[PDB]
């Protein structure tokens, strides 16, 4: 097994400003996969145990 | 000849009351639909 990591969209990216969520929300799905495709690894790291 | 048959049986009865043994086949359809579900919704968001 690996080191499981997860990333947040919004901290990341975001300096927690209310002008950078507004252009965000524009952008839509970009990390929603990218959030759901590290979850994915994340129960397979459990299941290789 | 009665453990054989008995032995299958039971195989029988648990596919017809539980589909959960079928889901990791399941998921193949459900890692295609919501691949094509997501790709789909791309067209509805303005890109900035």
């Amino acid at each position: 097994s690996m080191t499981k990591t997860s990333v947040d969209c919004t901290m990341y990216i975001c300096g927690d400003s209310t002008e950078c969520s507004n252009l965000l929300l524009q952008y839509g799905s970009f990390c929603t996969q990218l959030k759901r495709a590290l979850t994915g690894i994340a129960v397979e790291q459990d299941k290789n145990t | 000849a009665n453990q054989f048959n008995s032995a299958i049986g039971k195989i029988q009865d648990s596919l017809s009351s539980t589909a959960s043994a079928l889901g990791k086949l399941q998921d193949v359809v459900n890692h295609n639909a919501q691949a094509l579900n997501t790709l789909v919704k791309q067209l509805s968001s303005k890109f900035g």
